[PDB]
């Protein structure tokens, strides 16, 4: 059988550390060996491809070695990028039926963004009509700091996300959480996360 | 195990016309010495050729000259190409015809002395050798350790 | 002329207008290693053995008859060119093993100088059509890129049964007949 | 710009039914078109090459039975039945057979749903900035929250000043299961777009956030409830001072 096997991950970095997706095939054949990358919300795209054994192919700061002896083509970046988290493919082709591909399954990475002026806060948005939720931000904070689910009923909150705010240069990570109760206050609403302690609640 | 094939390349874009593609690999000593090459004929006549010795694809005849060149143009094409030296003619050879092809040994029997059904060819008056088209021939072997 | 140990064609794909007729096949030493029979969409080994020990994807035939087809129509279209003319083929008509009366055999119709690749090649015994028996090959590529072909019948050789292989092909004005009998010398 | 169109772009698939997805070749120079299925957990798997119209192949896979047709040189076709699981059916396409760049188009995402009653619309809702942010900051964030949707089949934009804006943006990159123990669970969605307070302050702004909701379609439905139908959900806000 001709088969991709690679990191199963999630895998997640700091932004500016260094990637090792590992990638191993088996084949009789000789194969021409790729890496694919599927960006959130976007099909699969070709990164970038290796057709003779023991060469090195690269783009985007990735490259990988086509190591015969060991049948591999591990992935490798010094210094990831926030723009890099993705799903990287690792895929071989055979001159053989469709010359179609064989792909891994495939490898989950998420980079969080340096977050040099970290400003962290919880903020009260303003009440909307045709709405009775009452809305928390939770924004600025390092990448060190991870969002825990609610141990409150009716409390909703998700996970952190980043913006990017191209024309400041600038990126911040926020989490939302929201609710009917009355008892439901900002000052409360993430409590059951481990937050900055010179967190500002306004 | 498994036999790769060659790729033809494709052309750009009531009378009976044939159409004929062949991917050709020439073995000496083994793999030792491999030449490759593909034909690409149209009615009868060569018209492209691939030949290792060369490197690139030639126009055998004036026809061909627009896909010779394009193929050679396109720097993934002539490289495919040119690979398959390696990962058909190579791997064939080293791998399945050497469970099939390559192990086959059908001993001989033997006014007439008919040597028959034999394989491979090597081996008053005889005529020329006879190729049965079943993998056997017709007419001290291969397939024997000694000589009636 | 290229010297060698061995040649192995890795395949040979062959394909005619009108009539959508393709051929796909791998060749080792001039033998036919298998064709793929394209509309079962199946490997077809010559030898049985042979495709016991190793495998093929009919799907790089059925692929490689895809390219040959599109190629064929832009040569078609961009070429002024007259077609071939259609060849006389010729018969050869042989026994496989030494011809032991009682002693089951096959009888070989080797037919040369095909071209085009379409032919109806049958066998008639003391005149009568033989249908039972038969097994034909696919059309084998010549040097001057003509074809051969090689029909095969089962049978038991006596002595007064005469065997006749037929051959109809558009280069002939008339069916060309090849003759055989037990008694007789090739 | 885009080689491949593929139509529809979502699809619930009752048991015992079939769908038909077509793929639009836009550029006659890549004419190698492919179908490959992504399962649900993300393993991609070639289906079908089929070079020239006429070209016809069924294949059975575990979860949905295939039927590929290449109809024109720019039209690919497959129908899906027997679906047992959902998955993505992607139309790739190459200038040569096999050849090293395969462009894979947009996608058709087919869902098996069980219950045409468990299908429940968007409800959306934004909410301004907070003036503390603004006195913090100089930025402000608003969140648009979409609720109480089932299955997730949607799509989440911004649009400001009638253009729709990326910057500044962050959509969860997965949904919220407002019952975290259902298999059946509806969701909620939340998405920030973030401006400079001068920009929020200006009276002459109209934020808007867009949901696109993919569901029965004019389906049989017999609730009292209105008919979860394909729709958009919106919800808008211009500044203030
Ligand atoms: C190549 O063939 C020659 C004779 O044909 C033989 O003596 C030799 O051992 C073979 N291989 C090498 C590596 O020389």
């Amino acid at each position: 059988g001709d088969s991709v096997t690679q990191t199963e991950g999630p895998v997640t970095l700091s932004e500016g550390t260094s990637l090792t997706v590992n990638c191993s095939y088996e084949t009789k054949q000789y194969p021409t060996l790729f890496w694919y990358v599927q960006y959130p919300g976007e099909g699969p795209q070709l990164l970038f491809k290796v057709p003779k054994a023991n060469e090195k192919g690269s783009s985007r700061g990735f490259e990988a070695t086509y190591n015969k002896e060991a049948t591999s083509f591990h992935l490798q970046k010094a210094s990831v990028q926030e723009s890099d988290s993705a799903v990287y493919y690792c895929a071989l082709r055979i001159s053989s039926g469709s010359w179609q591909l064989i792909f891994g399954s495939g490898t989950q990475l998420t980079v969080m963004p340096h977050i040099q002026n970290p400003d962290p806060a919880v903020y009260q948005l303003r009440d909307s009509k045709s709405s009775d939720k009452s809305v928390c931000l939770f924004t600025d904070f390092d990448s060190q700091t991870n969002v825990s689910q609610s141990k409150d009923s009716d409390v909703y909150i998700t996970d952190k996300c980043v913006l990017d705010m191209r024309s400041m240069d600038f990126k911040s990570n926020s989490a939302v959480a929201w609710s009917n109760k009355s008892d439901f206050a900002c000052a409360n609403a993430f409590n059951n996360s481990i937050i900055p302690e010179d967190t500002f609640f306004p | 195990q498994v036999y790769s094939l060659i790729r033809p390349n494709e052309n750009p874009a009531e009378r009976h016309f044939v159409y004929q593609f062949m991917g050709e690999c020439y073995f000496t000593n083994g793999t030792q010495r491999i030449r490759y090459v593909t034909r690409y004929i149209y009615n009868r006549e060569e018209y492209v050729r691939y030949d290792s010795d060369v490197g690139e694809h030639r126009a055998v005849t004036e026809l061909g000259r627009p896909d010779a060149e394009y193929w050679n143009s396109q720097p993934e094409i002539l490289e495919r190409t040119r690979a398959e030296l390696d990962t058909v003619c190579r791997h064939n050879y080293e791998g399945p015809e050497t469970h099939t092809s390559l192990r086959r040994l059908e001993q001989p029997n033997v006014t007439v002395c008919s040597v028959t059904d034999f394989y491979p060819a090597k081996i008053v008056s005889s005529t020329q050798l006879i190729r049965n088209g079943d993998w056997t021939f017709q007419v001290e072997h291969p397939s024997l350790k000694s000589p009636t | 002329d290229i010297e060698a140990d061995h040649v192995g064609t890795y395949g040979i794909s062959v394909y005619q207008s009108p009539g959508d007729i393709g051929q796909y096949t791998f060749e080792f030493d001039g033998d036919e290693l298998f064709y793929v029979d394209l509309d079962k969409k199946e490997t077809v080994w010559m030898l049985p053995e042979f495709g016991q020990l190793a495998s093929f994807d009919p799907q790089g035939g059925l692929q490689n008859i895809a390219v040959v087809k599109h190629n064929l129509g832009v040569l078609t279209k961009r070429s002024n060119s007259t077609p071939a003319t259609n060849e006389a083929p010729q018969a050869t008509v042989f026994p496989k093993s030494p011809v032991l009366l009682g002693q089951p055999n096959t009888l070989i119709c080797f037919v040369d100088n095909i071209f085009p690749p379409v032919i109806n090649i049958t066998w008639l015994r003391n005149s009568k059509s033989v249908a039972d028996g038969v097994y034909e090959t696919s059309f084998f590529v010549n040097r001057d890129y003509s074809f051969h072909k090689l029909s095969y019948l089962t049978f038991i050789p006596s002595d007064d049964d005469i065997y006749d292989c037929k051959v109809e092909h558009w280069g002939l004005e008339e069916p060309v007949l090849k003759h055989w009998t037990s008694g007789l010398e090739v | 710009v885009t080689l491949l169109e593929q139509n529809p772009r979502w699809r619930l698939v009752p048991r015992g039914q079939a769908v038909n997805l077509r793929c639009i070749l836009k550029n006659s120079q890549y004419p190698w078109m492919s179908w490959y299925q992504q399962d649900l957990q993300k393993q991609l798997q070639w289906l079908f090459t089929l070079r020239s119209p006429g070209d016809k192949e069924v294949k059975s896979l575990p979860g949905a039975d295939y039927l590929a047709t290449r109809v024109t040189d720019t039209e690919l076709r497959l129908q899906v039945a027997n679906m047992s699981q959902g998955r993505t059916l992607y139309c790739t396409c190459s200038a040569e057979l096999g050849g090293d760049t395969q462009y894979f188009g947009p996608g058709t995402r087919l869902l098996v749903l069980e219950d045409l009653n468990k299908v429940f619309p968007p409800e959306v809702a934004v909410f301004e900035p907070s003036e503390a942010e603004i006195s913090h900051t100089q930025k402000a964030t608003l969140v648009c929250l979409a609720t109480g949707f089932y299955p997730d089949h949607v799509e989440l934009s911004w649009w400001v000043n009638g253009k729709e804006v990326h910057s500044g943006v962050c959509t969860d990159p997965q949904p919220l299961k407002e019952q975290p123990a259902l298999n059946d669970s509806r969701y909620a969605l939340s998405s920030r777009l973030r401006v400079s307070a001068t920009f929020w302050q200006n009276p002459r702004n109209h934020f808007r956030c867009q949901v696109q909701f993919y569901g029965l379609s004019e389906d049989e439905w017999t609730q009292d409830r209105a008919k979860p139908v394909t729709q958009i959900v919106s919800a808008e806000a211009w500044g203030r001072a």
